[PDB]
């Protein structure tokens, strides 16, 4: 959409306005590699400023030394127009890593990509939870590890990790302040590999609560989480059973690009996401 | 008086006005209380400058050369300097008016500022004025009082057009960030009216009446910080920032 | 020992970062007026030292045979940041493995459980602090080289 | 059917609309943009008293 | 023992480093009106003896 | 005025007093800001349900 609208209203309108009138034009990659990387906002206003920007740079080097009909800014030319680029987009990894599990957020400016990472190390039963997490997020991941430890025989996981393996759960970056229960899924995927010492698949990206007993319950925010997911290049999602009912909000070029997984029970995760063979020696 | 009035420039609205005190003739050899303010009053008006301009260098590589040899360093805010001038010469008719990205100059106490201000409009060769707007709090600073009151005295920029015979000179707001706005009374209404270049071509004062030629009066405005600026007033700006000075 | 760099409103500073490892239990003290997020990502760094126990010849079982203390001289001056990762690391890992670490290289960088070096800020002060004290050779994460220019 | 109130976040276009809807019906436009003072006193004006 | 004819004062670190300090004339002063002659100092501190 | 405090109401104390601030009032001169503070008084005193 902000694509669309700086092809149709914004870009003509800032040509002419800063005096150029087609001795200059821009093409749609550097448009999204502009918004992209270059604007962090809900509405457009930074993106007319940036596209001031290039139009007041392009007519410095018209009365510097002029040229002859159209030149064609490309994404290459943006950072000669603009400067550094001062944010960097959500990349998706592509091994399956033992020990995390790919993770959404919400924000009131879109939907984020977040990456849960938990180690488990020799020690004594001791739970750490590092990364800015606030009261909700700590209470879901020690509902997911009391239902983990009420289930060691059906996941392979050791018969006592409870008084033998101290696990420390972080969430990148340790800066911003993170909270909510959207994630407690995530949490139960990445403690169950980094304990049983199976990769989890980090093509899919998941969400919803998770209850002592294992039920995965539904979860808000999901077309931001699913916009975000389908632009940072992943077609694969588990999502809760009760959530189906607000697929319909999406696109539609979106919808069909998506493989959405609905789930009601954790064991339909946990079977779906880890790989069935151990790589690494235990813990102890 | 009427020497000095019909002479070169003034419109002929302000010839009706000027006809005013023809009839007005005996009350300042005995008094009164309002007899000098008329006289004053016309004073103002043949003070005023009319239908005198420097013409105008736009070149920005004589640009170059003047901000070069006054200040040292500070080569990417020159470059954005550099690109508004740039735009502001290539644009004649419309897209000038309708939009004036105005500069504001943002940076910690310290740094060169007004330097860059005198040497912008010592590039451009025209005549520069700054008015600082530190302890601004009233409307009647900036616009007139009537003249139907003892002390009538019209704004600043009445002041910084009479200093300097141009039509179009350079004006530094200095320091917009210290408007202090309370109840009864901000004025940045009268900022806006007077800043905005599609409503300060008829502007007015309380005390005078007559419109003005606040059209191709270039601007510059320097701040401390960004987030005491009134909203309405930080959608006409373009700011550019300063960080500091390297230990070389 | 590790060499550091931090970030004032009126430029860079040069902080060392010393550690000790000496007999006991297994406790983390962190001293010098750490804020919230500095102590996390100092036991983050932590957690991945014990994880590659093998990889860097420490010790097989200091998780409960070794006091670790971590210092930021000086004291009464309050600091905080996450951007002081792998200095700690290098500190933690000097210490515990008792191999010297150079004091000529300076560094910075966020850490992370898997060992992934993060992005920071404010680089052009902190390398302009570096280079007027007389350091030579700056360690940086590969996503700031884009504000080297 | 009552006071119509645009919300949302700025940016969005929520002016540009009562724009398009003004000369859609052929009305004229305008913009108090309240909240410039602190009080209830600035609504309504004070008397040739004061 | 630690004799206590001697006054001292300095910041340590964990290397075992003194590192300099502040207010040294009030403190040397009272330690002088007190009756001790005998100071320990850091090294970066003798150019505020002056 | 003085026809207005006439009719409507009042109790007996506050008529007597409401009298006693309109003669007040007629002593002193208009346009002085001591006489809007009395005028706005009794503009109140009046409009007031009794
Ligand atoms: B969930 O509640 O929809 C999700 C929680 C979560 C889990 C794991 C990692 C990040 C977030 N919520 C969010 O994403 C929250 C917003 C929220 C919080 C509580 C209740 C409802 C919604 N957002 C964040 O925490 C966030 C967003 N962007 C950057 C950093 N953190
Ligand atoms: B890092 O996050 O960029 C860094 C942390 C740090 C570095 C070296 C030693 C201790 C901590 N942050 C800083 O440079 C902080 C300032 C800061 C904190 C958070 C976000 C941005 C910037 N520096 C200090 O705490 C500090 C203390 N005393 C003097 C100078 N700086
Ligand atoms: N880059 C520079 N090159 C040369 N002289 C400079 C430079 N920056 C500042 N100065 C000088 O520093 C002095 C102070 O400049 P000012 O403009 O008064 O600083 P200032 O920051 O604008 O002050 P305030 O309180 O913030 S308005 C002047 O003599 C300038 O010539
Ligand atoms: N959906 C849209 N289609 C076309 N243009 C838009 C759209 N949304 C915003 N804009 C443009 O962005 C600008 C935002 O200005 P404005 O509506 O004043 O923002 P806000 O309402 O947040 O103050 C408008 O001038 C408009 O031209």
């Amino acid at each position: 959409e902000k694509q669309a609208i700086a092809r149709q209203y914004l870009w003509p309108k800032q040509v002419r306005e800063s005096g150029m009138e087609g001795r200059i034009e821009v093409t749609d990659a550097a448009i999204l590699r502009v918004i992209s990387e270059y604007t962090r906002e809900a509405g457009v206003r930074g993106l007319e400023r940036e596209l001031g920007k290039i139009a007041r740079k392009g007519a410095k080097f018209w009365l510097e030394g002029a040229w002859e009909g159209l030149r064609t800014i490309d994404a290459s030319d943006i950072p000669t127009y603009l400067g550094i680029p001062r944010y960097r987009p959500d990349k998706a990894e592509t091994e399956p890593q033992v020990g995390t599990a790919q993770g959404l957020a919400w924000t009131p400016v879109g939907g984020t990509l977040l990456t849960i990472e938990v180690a488990a190390v020799p020690g004594s039963g001791k739970l750490s939870l590092t990364g800015q997490l606030g009261e909700v997020m700590k209470e879901s991941a020690q509902a997911a590890l009391t239902y983990l430890r009420a289930h060691t025989q059906d996941y392979g996981l050791p018969e006592d990790f409870y008084n033998k393996v101290d696990l420390h759960v972080h969430v990148p970056d340790g800066a911003t302040p993170k909270d909510g229960p959207s994630a407690g899924i995530t949490m139960a995927t990445a403690i169950a590999s980094a304990l049983s010492r199976r990769p989890a698949r980090m093509d899919i990206a998941m969400t919803g609560e998770v209850s002592l007993r294992g039920k995965v319950m539904p979860i808000g925010g999901v077309k931001e989480k699913l916009l975000a997911a389908h632009q940072a290049g992943i077609h694969k999602i588990v999502l809760p059973k009760d959530n189906e009912a607000q697929l319909e909000e999406l696109p539609k070029e979106v919808l069909e690009g998506l493989e959405i997984k609905l789930v009601e029970d954790v064991g339909e995760v946990l079977e779906y996401l880890l790989l069935p063979e151990p790589t690494m020696p235990p813990v102890v | 008086l009427r020497k000095k009035i019909e002479e070169v420039g003034m419109p002929e609205a302000v010839k009706t006005k000027a006809l005013k005190e023809l009839d007005r003739l005996e009350r300042m050899q005995q008094g009164s209380p309002e007899a000098t303010v008329a006289r004053t009053y016309l004073d103002w008006l043949t003070e005023v400058p009319w239908s005198k301009a420097d013409p105008e260098v736009l070149d920005i590589n004589h640009t170059r050369q003047v901000l070069d040899e006054d200040h040292y360093g500070l080569k990417d805010v020159k470059e954005r300097i550099l690109e508004y001038l740039a735009v502001r010469q290539l644009t004649q008719g419309l897209d000038v008016r309708n939009k004036a990205p105005i500069l504001v100059l943002v940076g910690p106490p310290g740094v060169g500022k007004t330097s860059l201000g005198r040497s912008i409009a010592r590039s451009m060769n025209r005549k520069f004025h700054r008015i600082s707007l530190g302890g601004v709090r009233d409307e009647a600073e900036i616009r007139g009082h009537r003249r139907t009151y003892i002390g009538a005295m019209p704004g600043k920029l009445i002041h910084a057009m009479k200093q300097v015979g141009v039509i179009n000179p350079v004006i530094l707001l200095d320091e917009i960030d210290k408007m202090s706005s309370d109840w009864r009374g901000d004025p940045a209404s009268a900022m806006l009216e007077v800043l905005d270049p599609e409503q300060n071509n008829t502007f007015t004062d309380h005390y005078l009446d007559v419109p003005y030629d606040l059209s191709k009066v270039f601007f510059i405005t320097t701040a401390n910080t960004l987030q005491t600026i009134p909203r309405p007033l930080l959608d006409r700006m373009e700011v550019i920032e300063i960080p500091g000075y390297t230990n070389m």
